[PDB]
């Protein structure tokens, strides 16, 4: 959007380093009382070259405003005050004497206010009222831009303003230097037909206006044809703002009277203004009629037609510095838009429009079978021996089967552990006590069942080695265990292996343990 | 979804009306008129009645709003009453009375339009008729 | 008695003021006059029920958002967010307004009210309307100029408090006047305001 890099140079060239803009946005100050506002009135006092003064964000009383003023009378350099909504909060009999003291404070100091902005203050007829004297004043003769966006002034704010402008532009002329007006920003202050009238009539007094928005002001058909009667005597305009009105069909009819008229305008923004799908073809002709230095045209929400719409897309592609047309929300079919797409990229752009993404047309050997953690518990402390009992351990393979079938229910949760712990240590006591029993075969046939040694027959090995090596870790720490089979066991745990990386915890715990010894 | 922050048992409801009869009820538009910007606003739109009571045999003008059914106007019948149609407009009545809807006396100018002219005549009617009975008693 | 702050909250120009005078007074204002601050009206209703009262803190929607005006926010209970439906900027708003309730009344019973149905060049429509669904809100088309459903946002806010899904509105607890009473001093005084009466056409359109 060149408009955003258009106020970024903008906002660029008023930056200073030093004795330039002094600031108060975003504090929040509810300078509610005289004495409230001593900081304020003091670093207003303490700089050099003053202008440009910001109170967004603030709160300004009766008494604050009366300092605050008399602190302005000094400064006679202010060119500037965006005093965007520094009212919020007050009542209707604070802001009308708040503004005029602040007016009377500017007007004795002796400004020149190329720019006053005063958006989103309520003011209504008051407040309308209220820096009216400040408008019609000579310090507002050289005033080139007046934001008065969502002050929300209504048909008797938007009379009293065009007579406050109409009177400053004889007096101004009077003197020497007339009032020129370049930028005009009053928008969604409902000025439905009255002041749009008015503000038409005193638009056409003044031909220096070069934008003009009013957004959101209600505006029919009556009053849009004044107002675009107005714009037709102003030759500068370049940017013609008034989203959200209602033209229905003839306000869209005499727009592209004065359209015809007009070589320099280079935004046109007339989103949700009804236009029908007739004004569309009337905008289609009035601008295929030449109008260069077009860059932007919005008529989304519309209600234009598929028809009228590839009319306005084959009358805008002729334009040469175009970049960005809007037709979202039409009610053009699914057809429609690949018919549009298809129109435009015979042209050059192909890419100019935006999205159109809103169209409408005795049981231990049973535990034993299958171990599970809970059915060792249910034999109680009799587990700690009828395992061993139950057990054959002449042979060391079934003393073997019988660790592991014990040490595979193993949880590190205390009370299961601490079975599984004895359980092991009994049935172990019971098997390394009997001279018929070789320590090294139990050994290699527990390495064997584990998968970390291979076999003459392939016994297939088991899938977790958590458990059985948690039980080894345990036993290696009791008395009964050899001195002889630790460097095995560190042999073949320090051993390369799939199935061991898997449990890395016990690895290592078994490993520290094991190197303890 | 949102949970009850007070719970109210329910209560009799008592409109003052239960020993009256209705000798007139229709649909109308009660405007009052406002001296400080000196033009008509609306006060309502709703049926109005002129109700009769039986012992105390007073006539009392009475009106409740559409939806929310607000009392609009309520006052009672005098000889002093000045029911004159209004001059401009068709089918509309105005009169002076000491309205008493809101929470005390107000001397208020009522205007009341009506959907068609019959209505408003028999309106009419029945108004001298409860003046005219009251003068009577004497 | 049983008073529910109720706080109306919505762009400048949508019919907050015009909604709150309708119902405490009957009129139609339609002169804009910006509403400055806030303004507090009490509006009694009768119920099956018993009586209520809506402390209605009608906000100004000219102003930012912020906390500058939490003031308002503080201690609500019910809140009306009030856009224009001949207007859609003002119906983008409405997620800013409830970001901006929420944000200081988190879990209250909030109503969106799409005001002046009764325009023909109508915008917004209601196959547009999505937000409410995001959201938990209870969405009512309403007219302060021809009344329709201009009662139906109080009847479903006093439901989901009061915790009576059948509650509805009794007729009212209307009694007899007190007396006749006049005062002859004014009394010719009242007499020359009908003699200007007579003079004004009603507000007929
Ligand atoms: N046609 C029509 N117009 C309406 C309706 N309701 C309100 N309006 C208009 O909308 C305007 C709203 O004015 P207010 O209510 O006083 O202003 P507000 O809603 O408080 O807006 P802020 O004061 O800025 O917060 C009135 O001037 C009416 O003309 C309606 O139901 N139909
Ligand atoms: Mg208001």
């Amino acid at each position: 959007a060149s408009e955003d890099i258009a106020k970024l140079a903008e906002t660029l060239a008023k930056t200073q380093v030093a004795g330039g803009q002094l600031s108060f946005k975003g504090k929040s100050l509810k300078l509610n009382t005289a004495e409230d506002a001593k900081d304020v009135i003091k670093e207003i006092e303490d700089f050099d070259s003053l202008e440009a003064l910001r109170l967004e964000g603030n709160t300004v009383g009766v008494e604050a405003a009366r300092v605050i003023a008399k602190a302005l009378e000094k400064k006679s350099e202010l060119k500037r005050c965006h005093w965007s909504d520094m009212f919020t909060g007050r009542l209707r009999t604070e802001i009308p004497p708040a503004l005029i003291s602040l007016g009377e404070g500017l007007i004795t100091a002796g400004a020149q206010l190329v720019e006053l902005d005063l958006s989103d203050n309520a003011f209504g007829p008051d407040g309308v009222q209220g820096f009216e004297a400040l408008l019609k004043s000579s310090a507002c003769f050289t005033l080139q831009e007046l934001k008065l966006n969502n002050c929300g002034m209504g048909i008797g704010g938007g009379k009293i303003l065009a007579a406050a402008l109409t009177e400053c532009h004889r007096k101004s002329s009077a003197q020497g230097k007339p009032l020129a007006l370049k930028v005009f920003v009053a928008g969604r202050n409902r000025l439905e037909n009255d002041g749009a009238t008015a503000l038409a009539e005193a638009f056409r007094v003044i031909g220096t206006l070069e934008e003009v928005h009013m957004p959101q002001n209600g505006i029919n058909h009556p009053g849009i044809t004044a107002l675009a009667q107005a714009f037709a005597v102003n030759p500068l305009l370049r940017v013609i703002n008034l989203n959200d009105n209602t033209f229905t069909e003839k306000g869209a009819v005499a727009m592209a009277e004065t359209l015809k008229t007009l070589r320099q305008v280079e935004v046109i923004n007339f989103g949700d203004c009804l236009v029908r799908s007739k004004g569309a073809v009337a905008i289609a002709d009035a601008i295929r009629g030449g109008l260069p230095k077009l860059k932007e045209l919005n008529l989304s929400f519309c209600e234009i037609k598929r028809d009228a719409a590839l009319a306005v897309a084959e009358a805008m592609a002729d334009k040469a510095e175009l970049e960005k047309l809007d037709l979202n929300g039409n009610t053009l079919g699914e057809e429609g838009c690949e018919q549009l797409q298809e129109v435009l990229e015979g042209f050059n752009m192909a890419k100019v429009l935006a999205s159109l993404s809103d169209d409408e047309d005795a049981d231990v050997s049973t535990f034993l079978a299958f171990p599970s953690p809970e059915k060792l518990l249910r034999l109680g402390p009799k587990s700690s021996v009828l395992i061993a009992q139950q057990t054959d351990t002449s042979d060391p393979e079934k003393v073997v089967s019988a660790f592991l079938k014990v040490s595979s229910v193993f949880k590190d949760e205390a009370t299961v552990r601490m079975a599984v712990q004895d359980a092991v240590d009994a049935l172990m006591q019971k098997a390394f006590n009997s001279s018929s029993f070789n320590s090294n075969t139990f050994l290699t046939r527990l390495l064997v069942h584990m998968g970390l040694l291979k076999s003459e027959d392939k016994v297939k090995a088991i899938a977790n080695l958590y458990g059985p090596l948690m039980a080894l870790n345990h036993m290696v720490q009791q008395d009964y265990f050899p001195k002889a089979l630790a460097p095995l066991l560190l042999a073949f745990v320090t051993k390369p292996n799939s199935a061991l990386e898997s449990c890395s915890f016990a690895r290592h715990s078994l490993l520290q343990t094991l190197y303890k010894v | 979804h949102f949970e009850p922050i007070v719970s109210l048992p329910e209560v009799e409801v008592k409109s003052g009306e239960e020993d009256e009869e209705i000798l007139f009820k229709e649909r109308a538009k009660l405007y009052r008129w406002d001296r400080d910007v000196s033009q008509w606003k609306e006060r309502g739109v709703g049926d109005i009645k002129i109700l009769w009571h039986t012992m105390k045999n007073y006539y009392r003008i009475l009106m409740r709003r559409d939806q929310v059914f607000k009392v609009c106007a309520n006052h009672v019948i005098t000889k002093t009453m000045e029911l004159k149609p209004l001059n401009v407009s068709n089918n509309a009545l105005v009169w002076t009375a000491s309205d008493y809807a809101d929470g005390e006396a107000k001397v208020e100018q009522l205007a009341v339009r009506f959907k068609t002219k019959e209505v408003a005549d028999c309106f009419k009617k029945t108004f001298e008729e409860c003046q005219q009975n009251l003068m009577k008693l004497q | 008695q049983v008073q529910f702050k109720l706080v109306l909250v919505g762009d400048g120009g949508t019919g907050k003021t015009t909604f709150v005078k309708r119902h405490l007074t009957g009129e139609f204002e339609k002169k804009y006059v910006a509403t400055l601050g806030v303004e507090v009206h009490p509006l009694v209703f009768h119920t099956n029920r018993g009586p209520i009262k809506f402390n209605v803190w009608d906000t100004a929607g000219l102003e930012k958002f912020g906390g500058l005006r939490d003031g308002y926010y503080i201690q609500a209970q019910c809140a009306i967010i009030m856009f224009d439906v001949t207007s859609r900027v003002t119906y983008k708003n409405v997620p800013n307004w409830h970001r901006d309730l929420v944000r200081v009344c988190e879990n209250i019973p909030i109503v969106l009210c799409g005001n002046k149905v009764d325009i023909k060049d109508r915008k917004v429509k209601a196959k547009s309307i999505v937000f409410h669904r995001k959201k938990n809100l209870q969405y009512y088309d309403i007219s302060a100029k021809s009344n329709y459903n201009f009662e139906k946002p109080f009847l479903w806010l006093a439901r989901k408090l009061i915790g009576d899904p059948n509650l509805e509105f009794v007729a009212m607890p209307a009694l007899a006047p007190p007396e006749v009473v006049m005062d002859p001093a004014l009394a010719a005084q009242y007499e020359h305001d009908l003699e200007v009466a007579q003079t004004t056409a009603l507000p007929d359109e």
